């Protein structure tokens, strides 16, 4: 029988929907070598050249469907004996510029999973590829050259007997993509950062290992006669001076069996190291478990007096400098039947009821 | 007038582009691209250009999709010239491309003896819920850059271009740049270091 | 954040389904020549070979799918002026065997669709291309070898 | 492929032509809305075709033969119907896009939308001649207009 | 004063009229028609006139009828000219006809050296529901002509008309106009070709 | 500054007063009598005067009673003259009444060299419920007159005053006047008739 082909169902433009399996567009295969170090690319393409030469469900889906209203789905499956243990960091930016600097300092800031395989048997996180709007397309992301990358921010603390696959499956989920706007207003309730603080080896054994981390965040992080920067780590440094509750986020990279208790505390940069007294300031102590390898602390308003200054000259010395640091001390002794370092990773997710003060002529380096 | 109108707020200086030394006579050029932060100086002319880091920099070399108004303060400076032995204009042009087919978006003229200021503004705004990608291929989106002409570098010794983001200024979306490097007698450091 | 992964829905055994634009896996492409006469194979293939080289939205779905419950519309449009006519006629059997007849007779018995383009824009219809059960699968057809013949079962009256 | 980037005229020979709605929505940088195409058949009722239309990219090749992955609508004319109004809703695109483009870009990079017109089956009829046919932009409901265009000087 | 205040919107380039070579040195003067988009310089001095194609101009091209303000920056440049031997006066008038029994709408006078820039607007209205058709025999409506004058035309180089509708503005009708043709160094691109 | 405010509204040409020629160099002035449209230049100076006929000055000719505030705009031209070798200045005096007695109501003082503008406004204002007419006897009323001063007759060719009625502007009364008479190169029409 003769129909109305004009009628019929043929420009259906919803989104790419369903089950998880009729989701997914693209699997990829990232190599873990035997021997990898820390700050050290394992995957680097487009966020489009994940597709090329891929047939799932919605593969065919994804790359026709004008719009999609939903965000990308990223897991990865990889795990690895609790004998030993890592920390990777998957991370989309929305673009580059030519040699760009893959630290984990400059990749954090926007959509970024980290993850240690040594606890977590698997680690999903989802994002919305375009930071400015609700919606999206594959049309979108590859003319605007939205870039992947995985990297190694801590070595195995034991290598395994042979080189590891980490299979990174890629979804689209039905979550609504909510925008991530900066703003220049002076009082904001949550201004995130993803700022990374810094990565903090402690060597086993029985000295006093103490390590400051400055909270005058803003301009960037440090290089050779460089810096680094971010966009919210340089949006921050818009202001003069500013406070908040400040929410940092501090991981285990090293394995379970370096074991290890750190008292974290806000002070100034005046108190020496050989100074044991830490403990009469207010603190909180941070033990992991086997499976953890993630904990929030939290400082409130109460910490601080006043505002501090987003950024300070980098001559300042420790002794003469009015803002505080974040210090983190071992609380008695880094400890493991296996050699290797208790590396910890902290990482400032963002300042709640964010007060900026004032507006910052500027200063040029870091730290 | 003679009295003079209030200046206020905190402008950054982002852009300065010295014009060629002697005896480089002819009339020459400089395009400052002034999102991405980049000075072209027309053909081999050495011009000497220096891109420092406020606030303002960083955040428009490192934000992806950009949105609201920048107000721009393009200062001109300045040799020891007697003022009726000037002959110096500049001729500076808004730009979106740097393509001939392009027009301008503004066109400023300036004969002022020694020194001058020009403020003016403008509002970037895109396809994606009112914010631009520079020079992205989606959409043909495209930067604003800013010509500007010394008829005489004689005269004219450099450029320099402050900006401020307007309060409804918004951004979104990180880009991975390179390391950003660190950084005449028309500064109170500068005269120092010449007797020294 | 980790979850656990064999509470996932990746075992979404359900049929295709949607709109028509997602149920789509292949067009193929007759060719019917200036001066076709009667009796007259113009595509002769395995129903399973249609989907051979196809990059349609339910085309990966249709073949991983180990069960489907609906039927398989195919519609062909083809049209002709007024002038002309001839008839053409889509035909799906459950098999063959070596050297076999594609005369009309032969052929119409299971499922078949005819019409003359000179009449009719377009032409569509549904079957099952398994005729004793509920269901089917990719891999039923294929390994079944079910066969699609289009043959002319009258020429062009003016070419 | 027709595309969408509308503003500034359409093309001569070292010149352009210019309607007024045309310049008129050049005035304006980036812009989008629902877009109401009045697709009329030129040639006789005995050239027959079949056309599908679609928005999409100028990237995609000729000899590319997944084009109804894409939604698209299916255009046959009878002998008495001379007309039909295609719509490409706002799903059909995820952001603006640009009035005008440079003359000189290519079609491999152009971020716009085309609107695709593609032969679905052939062309085909007893007598001779072309399938004539013409699309025609009638307007644009829900048109929003960003910016402001400082201009481009050619067409395509 | 010394400190300015801030330019904002986008002006797109009209029409330049760039002023006859030498040794021409007599009083010169131009006419720009700003509806029509005409440049008629006085008797047969050879000026350089060229129309630019921008959105602007060609809405005034080919819009009827037409209604609301118009803002133009009249620009003007600018020979390599000591500032102590500067002596050229620009003035300008504003007049509905060109015919003599006409008086101006608004006469401005400029002796800045170097190069100026002047903004005004002027509000196009008419009897056909506050529209008015350009020299349109119905009703004896009127243009908007721009008569310019340079006193020294070896010292002032180029005219250079940027307009801007303002957001009241208003068309109706289409005409039929033929095919639009495409299109000193005080630009990048010339002084470019000047090397090359 | 540089970048100039817009200017806006229909000012028409009332009353131009060309300097008198050379060899005469000795200081000179001239007084417009902005109401009743009369230039009486001083002693026996051949001034070249002329009182042209917009709608303004037909008003405020035949007008009897008259109120609210009038716009003017004098503009000053201008010889071809080295800005260096410029030594003229301009003092202008609103007054009520010609006679010695009077005090000035307003003194403006330019030295802009080559050419110039000064807008400012005045309302006419009198006893009869706002009304003034012009030298009336009755309540002794009075003009309003435009003093001017040229230092520099040689370098200051020509005074022009512009005028505007602000929307305020009422009158009443009509005035028996005689048949109105119909009407260097600063004009486009004027440097025609120098090649002709």
């Amino acid at each position: 029988m003769e129909q109305n082909l004009f009628a019929l169902s043929l420009d259906d433009t919803s989104s790419v929907r369903g089950s998880l399996l009729d989701t997914k567009f693209a699997q990829t295969r990232v190599l873990l070598s035997k021997a990898m170090a820390g700050g050290d690319v394992l995957l680097d393409e487009y966020l489009y050249d994940v597709v090329n030469g891929q047939d799932f469900r919605a593969t065919v889906a994804f790359l026709r469907t004008h719009v999609i209203t939903g965000k990308i789905k990223v897991t990865a499956t990889t795990n690895i004996s609790d004998n030993s243990g890592c920390c990777l960091m998957l991370a989309i930016n929305s673009g580059v510029r030519g040699k760009y600097s893959t630290d984990v300092y400059t990749i954090c800031s926007q959509d970024s999973m980290t993850w240690n395989p040594g606890c977590k048997k698997n680690f999903s996180f989802t994002f919305n590829p375009n930071p400015c709007g609700d919606s999206w397309s594959a049309e979108m992301i590859s003319r605007s050259r939205v870039r992947m990358t995985v990297i190694c921010v801590s070595g195995w603390t034991l290598s395994p007997t042979t080189d590891v696959i980490a299979k990174l499956d890629w979804s689209i989920v039905n979550e609504k993509c909510e925008p991530t706007i900066y703003h220049l207003a002076d009082c904001q309730n949550w201004l995130p950062l993803n700022r990374w603080m810094g990565k903090l080896t402690f060597p086993q054994g029985v000295t006093s290992e103490v390590r400051r981390m400055p909270l005058s965040i803003g301009g960037g992080a440090g290089a050779t006669q460089a810096f680094l920067a971010n966009m919210p780590n340089s949006w921050i440094s818009m202001w003069r001076y500013f406070r908040g509750e400040l929410h940092f986020e501090v991981t285990k990279m090293s394995s379970p069996y370096i074991k290890a208790t750190v008292t974290f505390l806000i002070a100034f940069g005046n108190l020496s190291d050989a100074f044991g007294f830490y403990e009469s300031f207010p603190h909180r102590i941070v033990q992991f478990a086997e499976v953890e390898e993630k904990c929030t602390l939290v400082f409130s308003q109460q910490e601080f007096v006043t505002a501090w200054s987003t950024q300070v000259n980098p001559r300042t010395t420790l002794e003469a400098d009015g803002c505080p640091y974040l210090y983190a001390i071992i609380h008695d002794s880094t400890t493991g039947t296996i050699s290797g370092d208790f590396n910890l990773g902290v990482k400032l997710v963002g300042i709640k009821d964010f007060c900026g003060i004032g507006s910052n002529p500027g200063i040029d380096g870091s730290r | 007038g003679p009295v003079c109108a209030e200046a206020s707020d905190v402008y950054s200086p982002c852009m300065i582009a010295s014009t060629p030394p002697a005896p480089f006579s002819d009339v020459t050029a400089v395009t400052f691209d002034l999102i991405n932060g980049k000075i072209t100086p027309v053909g081999d002319d050495n011009w000497n250009t220096h891109i420092y880091n406020p606030p303002i920099m960083n955040v428009l070399r490192t934000a992806a999709w950009k949105s609201g108004t920048i107000h721009v303060q393009l200062n001109v400076r300045g040799a020891g010239v007697k003022r009726a032995d000037w002959d110096g204009q500049v001729f500076v042009y808004l730009r979106q491309s740097m393509n001939p087919e392009s027009y301008d978006a503004r066109t400023f003229v300036i004969s002022q003896p020694g020194s001058a200021m020009l403020n003016f503004s403008f509002d970037i705004i895109g396809p994606n819920s009112g914010f631009e990608f520079a020079e992205s291929p989606w959409a043909n989106q495209t930067t604003w850059y800013l010509e500007c002409v010394a008829t005489n570098p004689r005269q004219i010794q450099q450029f320099e271009v402050n900006m401020r983001f307007d309060p409804n200024f918004r951004v979104a979306g990180n880009i991975l740049m390179p390391p950003f490097p660190l950084s005449l007698k028309f500064r109170f450091r500068d005269i120092e270091r010449s007797k020294r």
